[PDB]
């Protein structure tokens, strides 16, 4: 039933008596359910210490990945050029997937095309696929360049995605000054993470690579700034801001943050900004190159290395105090630039932020998971605010990093109980909040089922999780917020010193039992 | 707007394209014309997407793991291969079930073999064997294993139904090989029948000998809803409320036993046409199961399904039918009496997969709403044939809409309301043009039965009658 | 007994049996206490339509005020001036609790004195008082301006303020040319906000009254804006923000926002920032005054028309989209200056927003409390979102704000079961949460208590607390935030459809009961 | 620093004053020599404080209301008079208890007449009457209820005595009028003088007649703890376990019964001085309780504690006294062990009330901190008398210190941390000095007994050794 002026959706409709006397009966007869007992059995196996050292032996089988496949990168870091549209040369199931993901996240549009390889072109590869997929993209879309990285398929039939292009040109399906910067995209190499890096150098390449001979280091008087895999709006603003209150000229390479934000004004725009094709023309002209997320852009450094000739500077992540300094006293460096009292302030109230909040963040324990700069980042940043990362894991990361982040651990007297966990899952995070309790998981919206797994062994055991990183699916424009920078700072503690006091409160409603310690202040 | 000035839109749509695509699309684009049988005349379905022009389809791995098997609630579903089909498709898809996740029930996880370079050069096969047992170890109330291959496994030739075969007799678990890879076939559709093919070979007859199930005569099974948003709930409560016995749900919420149950029931009620077809005619041929086709959206198609339903079956069916009908009549005519002053008049446009642009019809239309265009990602032409009385003489039909043709639809017919999916929505709304998922139902639901139409009705009036709509001009332009 | 290895405090200490059992006993044996049963029947019983009717029947108790006292405001208005001391004349009492006061909400140090009135003064005055105190307080905290307010003690006895500060002056106590404006601020007239409007009518008549002979409207190109009441640091910036893009000069009249907001970089600043005595001085000759807070700024609105001949705009507060659109059109119209794209922008992504969370929104109730024009801005705003505002309460506002409340909810649908209060308090409302149950309170700290009352009823019965408002005790940072204009618009819609997010994943994440609704996205 | 360095410190900052304050404040500054046995030799308290200073003190309605009588959870205690002083005062205070709060207990509310004008013009008592019929309509089950005087009540020439007496034999409830006013005396202290008289007045009298209560020979009663964080909970626990029986606690987590039953005790114990001396004395000259001072600041003075509670009793409860001690013996042996290295040689300057000032110094000092400077808001020279011997040679010694001195002595001295006020908090944190609330704990503790020490220390340590305070120098300065 539903009454008129009460309507339920599905909860908590289904928990009216009948439905619930429905699906028990559903259960009884044709289901053949195993006896709760043992499912309870099971469950509480599988919160045990033995259950964790079989779960940690797994050599074939992955559950819960925290990590997605190259192309997804490519995509967003496409987006980010001026009028340029994302083009995967493979399966359209593919981009279907791409959009889908990255409109749940963002809330907006993503607009990608697929050249829709189907089983023709297993025999025969994907030629004709890029004739007309390049023609028919450029005619309907209208886009000023065509950005192609591949699908799976593709990359294993051994299409020449560099002979293909040209041939398009040959047979005038498009204009041979037509920009169609190209990559290959392997999902079964490395993440996302790595198609944004082959993605960018792809791009860098094609504008650059035969262009060397009239360049000249510093000529233009700029710094290039490469954003790398990034899904929070304010973290392309603030490296903006602080590089205009520091009056230095700055050229972002690939920069989705109009296309990821327009305004709902009437129009829609499948266009906006972005990075045009003169400041990545000319980029070799800069003073240099940052590398915001070094762990990612691997081929990305070599390239601007070997043939800008730009030596970029090992900066990490600009993640929390030490390393936001870090990051303008470097720029300061290099562009002779003076970093004003603006930004000195802002790591003031920083600081003042850190001082008013510690007796809440001092001792708190965190699982942590993401992209490796990420989780590194957050974890500096934890240290700094007298956490304990107990368990740090990227699913995406090789054994370089985890030494770099052994190291870090090491310099600090809040990293002795932590340890660093490299190409495992969110099965494996699931067991080590279960047998080493944490206070707090940092992640992505998947960590939501790790909270709901804890909450059933007893609310005792029930780890919150701060939704920080990709995706988040199940909360509404967080993607605006920064974790870059002093602001990316303040706006993460104010999450954890928050996230501790509403818990707290949570423990200590109850009347008569805990809410003696139900404190007006803290 | 006219037969003639339909026409000319899409003529003028397909200026856009170069010669080849613009032949091919000329094709896919109707005015739909009622004196019409035979669907065929006016449009073509079912063919592969043009390259280039941003098709909203997307594969047959969707198809099957994402759509059939998935679901499945007790069974654990590996996406073969590397990491992003199963990740992107990971709890996507409100298909609800009841269940302790993670220990006897695995919809909303995410298992993969998560496809390494060393695995594409050299093969999966062991990778796959490994990967069987130690979901064994880790999971064992798993009730069986499916395997959905993504594209490389076809491509790199592994032998997936020998692993199957091994594991499935050294488990004593049924182990199903699925070849869903996404280069087969156009679109999801294909998936729906390869999946209904795994079904039937490697599950279906595993209870042929055994007679043990105690039958009624009124037993049916639900074929092809896949619970979105308790869907299925909904409706199965209302079969159940008429005198039936629901012995299985394809495939929300349902299980592996319902499945292998399915052969003994006296009748199959199908949804979903477009995915589940396959197996209904198989068991219709191989057990002698009749089966019809039903339709629960809105009062209207329920009250009339519902009655076909109880025709299959004797009097003292009938009667308990008219009984489910009196009961909420008066709760159906209120949510009307309510909401269709508030909708009265006011035009949609649909674009959605297989059913749905056809299904929810006759919902709209209790409201006083009328749909002045629909159209499918992937149906096929015995899906455009049933569409045909659904729809408005003059009504605009589309067949794998591109990006670009759906966006200057909207600008030239201007509809009060689209109901379509996450790829569309975030450009419509930009627009000022209220819209409504009509595939995970912006997260509410359910919109089957009765129960229903209650939340489908609040729902098309919270959007389209919302504040929000009236206020993206900036007052000073 | 503690662990070292695991220390509690005072939760979870005392859940320890040991100390459960010691608090079992003092109660039996001492404490003399009602019988539970008895004390659960009368808690039942408060809950009921019954007891709300006897509830608002009160004439003489107040319970659980919204509302602080005048010199509260005062205090917070001359803090916003440069180098100046607030002093109030009066007991000492009094200003500990108002540097306190505001130490708890903005987590800083707040500068403020008195003249330590005891016993002697209730006969023969606090001249002494006055005296002795501007001398020491200019000689130990060297400020360039003393603003003078009052307590109740002052007010009653009826200490002249002009008088007393001529007679310091008289006698060389402090220089004659030394500012020191002053107002009588009764703590048992209106409230804090009547207070800041005294304040800052006092310190205006102080600069313009007797120098209006060689003033021009318009002559120095400006606008006033005159915020009122403000503890949310974003608002002061945003309005700031908006007229640097618009390309308008203004002065902001009492801006705190440095002095509330120093950084800690090893040195303290009692004073830094605010509004100049130029630039009050120079106000007469700005083109027009804008209140932005209207209600609350009485006094200074008809000190502005009858003196410095400024035609003040009727302005609500800019809260929500359509009362920014209308305060931004206003000073296009006043300066000449065109409202550029990146307002319209920053519109479009609001609206965007709203459309994209509408469904979480739609038809949520909420009850509300705060200052009136705050209170008036969130309904608004709320109305816009297409959310129900039930409850509206606004302790310290007049039967005028009542029947313009009235007047807005008339016109919107959403508004049809709303219900405004006056001049009550949060004893009050507890009723109404009970009786008339929204989704969610937006209020001050002092709705948690409310919150803990609504959940010993029961889990279902349950209303959780928005903060919003002033002060916030038990969280950290949040003053940090905005509500004025498009950007204060973002920051409220956010925390609303995150808090109905929230709420939905905890009453669905039980494990095979209502995690069938426990979706990843929403 | 020398005896002479801090003399002439507190020179160099008397120069900024004007004459009149620079003589008045000169009397206020000390520093501390042990020979001394006679305060006044070189410190004055306990006057009034000076115009324009920025003193840290409040009133005597903070010293009744927030201090004494708010806590006795069963009473509802009127702001009677204007809004301000209620608002400000509730909760702020972490005097922890357990109840049913707005049912049986009433501590966090804020129950205030609220003054109007007319009620400043024509007086209150009318209002305060119809008040009190209020409550008891709304709050049947308060057992009692007290009256807290603002500035107002005694200028306008208010009669609440007459009211209370009125009320209270019309309610068969106590009904305790306060004149705390804050006009009255100089600071807290008299607040606290006026509320131990209401006591006595009005309340505790009540079972003079009445010997149905079952006295033992070991009833004790805890005066002067406020159970700030539970710390009168860490200190009844140690006197049960001792065999002691805790009749009452004077008045965190009191309720007025137990008040009412503290004349039928053997013993008082007075934690807090200052502010319950006065009924204790009032208790031996009328009932013959003797009391005693006591210290449960960390476990030298704990210990020293117990035994001179034990020796009053029989030599049962010295031997319970020896196995308490021995229980507690690793645990806060524990504590040291781990945070006494991360503390040993680290000086403090403290600055609170009428206690903590003097009594958490062992606590410290068995960290091996150094307490270098300590003062007192409010406190009298008995209360100096009791400091001489705690503080150290040439240490700095301040009352009712200003704004300005305790700035510049901190500049001067360079602490490693600073234990005072919510007022001083920020202040320092800014400077780059750990900062600890020495009155409400920073939410912390409880500090009092062996469970309270543990806590205190990891405070210490959590602050004092904290990350954040290497951070304040921008290192491109
Ligand atoms: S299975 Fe099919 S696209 Fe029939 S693939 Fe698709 S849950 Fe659609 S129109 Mo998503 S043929 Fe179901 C469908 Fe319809 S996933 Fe759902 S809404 S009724
Ligand atoms: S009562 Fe006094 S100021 Fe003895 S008014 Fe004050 S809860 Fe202090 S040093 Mo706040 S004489 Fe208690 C005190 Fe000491 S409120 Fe607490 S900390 S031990
Ligand atoms: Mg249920
Ligand atoms: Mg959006
Ligand atoms: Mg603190
Ligand atoms: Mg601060
Ligand atoms: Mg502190």
């Amino acid at each position: 039933s539903q009454q008129v002026d009460n309507i339920k959706p599905s909860y908590p409709l289904f928990r009216d008596e009948e439905y619930k006397d429905m699906l028990a009966k559903k259960r009884d007869n044709f289901e053949e359910k195993h006896p709760q007992e043992k499912i309870d059995e099971v469950f509480q196996w599988t919160t045990t210490e033995e259950y964790q050292e079989l779960n940690f032996q797994r050599e074939a089988l992955t559950v819960n990945p925290a990590k997605a496949c190259q192309p997804l990168g490519a995509v967003l870091c496409a987006l980010g050029f001026e009028k340029t549209m994302p083009y995967v040369h493979g399966s359209q199931g593919c981009v279907a997937y791409f959009r889908s993901y990255f409109n749940r996240h963002f809330k907006e549009p993503i607009s990608c095309v697929s050249d829709s390889m189907t089983e023709d072109a297993a025999v025969f590869g994907g030629q004709q696929n890029m004739k007309d997929g390049l023609e028919n993209c450029k005619a309907i879309y209208k886009p000023d360049m065509i950005a192609v990285s591949t699908t799976c398929m593709a990359e294993v039939i051994g299409d020449d995605l560099n002979a293909f292009i040209n041939n398009s040109k040959k047979e005038g399906h498009i204009p041979e000054e037509f920009p169609v910067p190209f990559a290959h995209t392997p999902s079964f190499v490395g993440s996302h993470t790595t198609g944004w890096d082959n993605m960018f150098e792809g791009i860098a390449r094609y504008f650059t690579l035969n262009y060397m001979e009239d360049k000249e280091v510093g000529s233009n008087g700029k710094i290039n700034i490469v954003p790398g895999f990034e899904t929070y709006l304010g973290n392309f603003r603030v490296i903006k801001r602080m590089m205009n209150e520091m009056g230095v000229d700055y050229t972002l390479l690939s920069d989705p943050e109009e296309v990821l934000d327009t305004p709902a004004d009437g129009q829609f725009r499948m266009y906006a900004g972005g990075t045009t094709q003169d400041e990545i023309k000319d980029a070799p002209n800069a003073l240099n190159t940052l590398l915001l997320q070094p762990w990612q852009l691997t081929k990305t450094k070599k390239f601007v290395k070997n043939t800008w000739k730009h030596e970029a500077p090992k900066l990490n992540i600009p993640m929390g105090l030490e390393w936001t300094d870090e990051f303008l006293m470097k720029v300061s460096e290099i562009t002779g630039k003076p970093i004003p009292e603006s930004l000195a302030k802002e790591r003031g109230r920083l600081v003042d932020m850190m001082t008013d909040s510690h007796t809440w963040l001092h001792g708190k324990k965190f699982a942590l998971w993401g992209d490796p700069d990420f989780v590194m980042g957050m974890t500096k940043f934890l240290l700094e605010l007298g956490c304990e990362p107990t368990h740090i894991l990227c699913n995406n990361a090789n054994k370089r990093w985890k030494k770099a982040m052994e190291a870090i651990l090491a310099e600090s007297p809040y990293g002795a109980n932590s340890e660093v966990h490299i190409g495992k899952d969110l099965w494996h995070m699931r067991s080590l909040v279960f047998t080493n309790k944490p206070d707090f998981m940092i992640g992505n919206s998947y960590g939501k089922f790790i909270q709901r797994d804890t909450l059933y062994k007893g609310k005792e055991f029930e780890v919150p999780l701060i939704r920080i990183g990709f995706p988040i699916f199940d909360r509404h424009h967080l993607h605006r917020q920064t974790t870059l920078g002093y602001e990316g700072a303040m706006q993460i503690l104010t999450t954890l010193v928050n996230s501790v006091l509403e818990r707290l409160d949570e423990e200590t409603r109850g009347m008569q039992t805990t809410d003696y310690n139900y404190d007006l202040v803290r | 707007m006219s037969r003639d000035e339909v026409e000319a839109l899409i003529q003028e749509v397909l200026e856009v394209y170069p010669e080849k695509a613009k032949k091919d699309r000329a094709k896919h684009l109707a005015v739909n014309d009622q004196s019409v049988e035979q669907s065929k005349k006016c449009i073509t379905s079912n063919k592969k997407s043009l390259p280039g022009v941003m098709t909203i389809r997307g594969c047959a791995y969707a198809g099957s793991k994402g759509v059939v098997w998935g679901p499945i609630k007790d069974m654990i579903h590996i996406s073969h291969g590397p990491v992003g089909c199963g990740q992107y498709s990971r709890a996507g898809r409100r298909n609800y079930y009841i269940g302790t996740t993670g220990v006897n029930a695995f919809v909303t996880m995410n298992f993969t073999s998560d496809f390494q370079e060393k695995d594409i050069v050299f093969g999966g096969d062991k990778k796959l064997a490994k990967l069987i047992d130690e979901i064994e170890t880790l999971f064992p109330l798993n009730k069986g294993i499916s395997v959905q291959s993504e594209c490389p496994i076809g491509l790199i030739g592994d032998d997936i139904e020998a692993v199957a075969k091994q594991k499935s007799a050294e488990l004593g678990k049924t182990v199903v090989p699925v070849r869903c890879e996404g280069f087969r076939g156009v679109s999801q559709s294909l998936g729906h029948h390869i999946a209904n093919d795994a079904v039937r070979d490697w599950v279906l007859s595993k209870r042929d000998d055994d007679d043990s199930f105690e039958s009624t005569p009124y037993d049916v099974a639900i074929i092809g809803d896949y619970n979105i948003g308790g869907d299925a709930w909904s409706s199965r409560i209302l079969l159940e409320e008429m005198g039936l016995r629901v012995v299985a749900q394809w495939s929300g919420d349902g299980t592996i036993s319902e499945m292998e149950l399915t052969p003994k029931v006296k009748l199959n009620l199908v949804h979903c046409y477009r995915s589940m077809n396959y197996i209904s005619r198989h068991m219709e041929e191989k057990y002698g199961i009749p089966w019809m086709e039903y339709n629960f959206f809105g009062p209207t198609k329920t009250i009339e399904s519902l009655r076909k339903i109880a025709a299959q079956f004797d009097e003292s069916i009938q009667a308990k039918c008219e009984e489910v009908i009196a009961k909420y009549k008066p709760e159906w005519e209120a949510v009307i009496a309510k909401y269709r002053p508030r909708l009265e008049g006011k035009r949609v446009m649909l674009y959605v997969g297989g059913l749905r642009p056809r299904h929810v019809i006759g919902a709209y239309e209790d409201l006083g709403m009328e749909v002045v265009g629909t159209g499918y990602e992937f149906a096929h032409n015995d899906d455009y044939d049933r569409t045909i009385k659904e729809m408005g003489n003059a009504t605009l039909l589309y067949d794998d809409v591109t990006g670009y043709e759906f966006e200057e639809f909207v600008k030239k017919v201007k509809p009060d309301l689209i109901g379509s999916g996450i790829k569309e929505k975030y450009i419509f709304q930009k627009m000022g043009i209220p819209f409504r998922q009509m595939h995970s139902w912006d997260y509410s639901g359910p919109y089957h039965g009765f129960d229903g139409f209650a939340i489908f009705a609040r729902d098309m009036d919270m959007t389209l009658n919302n504040p929000c709509w009236k206020k993206l001009q900036a007052p000073w332009k």
